[PDB]
DNA sequence: ATCAATATCCACCTGCAGATTCTACCAAAAGTGTATTTGGAAACTGCTCCATCAAAAGGCATGTTCAGCGGAATTCCGCTGAACATGCCTTTTGATGGAGCAGTTTCCAAATACACTTTTGGTAGAATCTGCAGGTGGATATTGAT
DNA sequence: ATCAATATCCACCTGCAGATTCTACCAAAAGTGTATTTGGAAACTGCTCCATCAAAAGGCATGTTCAGCGGAATTCCGCTGAACATGCCTTTTGATGGAGCAGTTTCCAAATACACTTTTGGTAGAATCTGCAGGTGGATATTGAT
């Protein structure tokens, strides 16, 4: 089995534009960019905890990883959106 | 007889392919190509058709890429036709060859 | 029994995120937080570049979007277009852009 | 055709119409006639290149058949990352 | 009443400055800059002397092989003299503005 | 002004190392501009891993991992 | 706080045996084996999960090193290794 | 006194126990076998040595016995392979090569 | 061709700051000996898709003509940068509190690890659906001669 | 400016292939629930080394003068863009055999996993040496004026 994080962005797609379809070239083109943005950041991740003698990738290493890599108001933006899901994560019990 | 001037048919052009994305490079030559070169470094090996086609996308992208920068470097130069000393400037620059 | 990405009012699948950092090793232990944060980033990020595309097919007349519309959103916005400074978008070609002095 | 036989200046392949053309979408009015052998030389070290890291990924697979992903792994290695095959 | 004439003591400038490898640029007022953008990042900082140091390494190296890709501008616009249009042309084709 | 501090004898000593002859007056204030932007960029990443380590004081390590991200690698100061 | 520094110089006394070497110039050549190690160590890491093994051995390192080092270089380097290689599993 | 390094086993100056520790910690896979880290040490040894042995005759040139960065650059700039392997490294103290573009010298 | 002014080499000298050889306390390594576990090679093989042969036809490459106009070479002339030496400010150099950077001890929240149980994202296989590519006509520019 | 040749714009329009639609089996995930383990935050602290203040040290700002460099204007030519005729080779649609890629069970060499013992590489305070960088002196090459 070959996973895609395809069924994510078409739920995704629906959400900002209700109305529109994507070809696969297009989808496959997301595809990668998914990839590609994770390896980054998880990459980032584990420097960043190797510098400090730290074993664990926390919240606290993706946040930073994201603030090297992403163009600041990107960076504004998904520092606050993973701040709130971890927050919310955190509250369901 | 009519007949555009020299220098607008060529403007034309440009504003056709900056409008589209379909490969430039007629795709059966450029396989050969690869085949070529990629023989004369290991014998006896296959492609699978996307593994061309990934190598043209990338090809071509370059050296638009690289078209950009030697025009730049031309108008630097107070001209409008690119000759072989803008691309030898703008690779050098670049770091392909620096 | 409720997913973790419907726990963390996600899209993007938090184990599956989850998972992906362990088996890629980048260190001995992953905290529950980093698949969760790193989940929304990752969804973030795909709405902002779907926001832009799906305007750009709207601009060209066209319901889906297609590769040329991706390249569109992100060569013509300075964040995505640096975020993405060294990709390349199979069958995207480039943004129209003829130099003054070329003109008439 | 009856056949196999040798590869040979293939490079030659790549036309002045289609250079033309690449310059066209780069944004360029006016090409001199050196312009084509230059470009030739250019597009065949850009491909040695990635073919040799792509076939280097190959074999280290030990396989026969370049594969997408191949090519794809070459590219980032050379720092031009590529979306839409994979990768 | 002697006198050097135009360029001639630069050309000795230039055979000297590429025998040495001292920094510079003086060292205070380096640091004065590097703690005042600093201070845009986060207030009351404290720098290592070191840290201080490889930041001036690292930007006399950069700035002095901008200085050599501008040279190369200006020569192919067959001038001898640098201008700022060099140094746009240099970082514009490097990619640090792109 | 601090960014001033960086004068024009140095600036053209710098310009000497690189090769160059002749400089253009305007020359002084752009290549401050692009020294500023410079900075910025490597210092902004250097005291992001300083805060990250809990720290008040960028170690020749943050700045040494800054440069590296930037893929400006320098050798002498660790790593 | 380790270094590579004792084992540079011995390899320095190998080569220039009446050489020396200052502190600054050790640093750097401190920097440049961890700048080696760690982008063949990368590379290594890459090959073996495009593979989907869990392991990195000496091939991965071999291959590692053909795709980072320039030609000549690297014909030497992978002798040098497998030379070390051989005469390890060749004792007692 | 005997136990014998892995290093001397694989006839090396580099800590092949090192190296190994290294791989190890550093997070590049789950398992690691025993000859990676006798081939990487002995891959970093040559290197190591290539530049030392350049960097050395740098020296000798310019009638010093003591290796500084300067030297180290020399080394590193003249050497086509070298040079492409460090094209994006910085030596700190290292300045630049002697050169200056022709167009420049006095018109003689 | 003839000096006159300077910058550049060079051989020798020497003080000291940074390189070194020594000693010893030692914890983090590294090696070693034993029991346990497991990744991934070998062997069999199902089945994807790569190489290739075939035919037809028209999109496009090739090659020629012709002359517009862009590029380079040359003369010119302001004005802008280089050389300079004039007098002074900031920087560099070396010495002293202190606030943080780490070394250490601790115990708790959090992360394995493991045994089930349950929900899901893939898939190949049927079938219907649907945006748009590409053909068409003709009405609105855009060019270029006059 | 007016006018004729041509290219571009574009809304209308339907067959087709690529996208969206189930019905299904599903073992691979992801979730659920103890039990065991521990990483790293938090508090307390002792020594570095970083920031700051005084002072002796020296490269920079400033104004003048002018030669030479760079852009403007003028000119000549040969090269590269249009346009056109001709025809082959790329593109396309299909089928075919088989080479490898990829799946599955199997099982041993190699690797993890403690536990025990030996030793080496780093830190530290002390003591000593030594490569070489400024410093001198005098010879001589370079540069520029006449």
């Amino acid at each position: 089995r070959k996973e895609s994080y395809a069924i994510y962005v078409y739920k995704v797609l629906k959400q900002v534009h209700p109305d529109t379809g994507i070809s696969s070239k297009a989808m496959s083109i997301m595809n990668s960019f998914v990839n590609d943005v994770f390896e980054r950041i998880a990459g980032e991740a584990s420097r960043l905890a190797h510098y400090n003698k730290r074993s664990t990738i926390t919240s606290r290493e993706i946040q930073t990883a994201v603030r090297l890599l992403l163009p600041g108001e990107l960076a504004k933006h998904a520092v606050s959106e993973g701040t709130k899901a971890v927050t919310k994560y955190t509250s369901a019990k | 007889p009519h007949r555009y001037r020299p220098g607008t048919v060529a403007l034309r052009e440009i504003r056709r392919y900056q409008k589209s994305t379909e490969l430039l490079i007629r795709k059966l030559p450029f396989q050969r190509l690869v085949r070529e070169i990629a023989q004369d470094f290991k014998t006896d090996l296959r492609f699978q058709s996307s593994a061309v086609m990934a190598l043209q996308e990338a090809s071509e992208a370059y050296l638009v890429a690289l078209f950009e920068d030697t025009n730049l470097c031309a108008i630097h130069a107070k001209r409008v036709t690119i000759m072989p000393k803008d691309i030898q400037l703008a690779r050098r620059i670049r770091g392909e060859r620096a | 029994a409720k997913t973790r990405s419907s726990r963390a009012g996600l899209q993007f699948p938090v184990g599956r995120v989850h998972r992906l950092l362990r088996k890629g090793n980048y260190a001995e232990r992953v905290g529950a937080g980093a698949p969760v944060y790193l989940a929304a980033v990752l969804e973030y990020l795909t709405a902002e570049i779907l926001e832009l595309a799906g305007n750009a097919a709207r601009d060209n007349k066209k319901t889906r979007i297609i590769p040329r519309h991706l390249q569109l959103a992100v060569r013509n916005d300075e964040e995505l277009n640096k975020l993405l400074g060294r990709v390349t978008i199979a069958q995207g070609g480039v943004l129209p852009n003829i130099q003054s002095v070329l003109l008439p | 055709k009856r056949h196999r036989k040798v590869l040979r200046d293939n490079i030659q392949g790549i036309t002045k119409p289609a250079i033309r053309r690449l310059a066209r979408r780069g944004g360029v009015k006016e090409i001199s006639g050196l312009i084509y052998e230059e470009t030739r030389g250019v597009l065949k070290v850009f491909l040695e290149n990635v073919i040799r890291d792509a076939v280097t990924y190959t074999e280290h697979a030990k396989r026969k058949t370049v594969t997408a992903m191949d090519v794809v792994y070459a590219l980032k290695r050379q720092g031009r990352t590529l979306y839409g095959f994979g990768g």
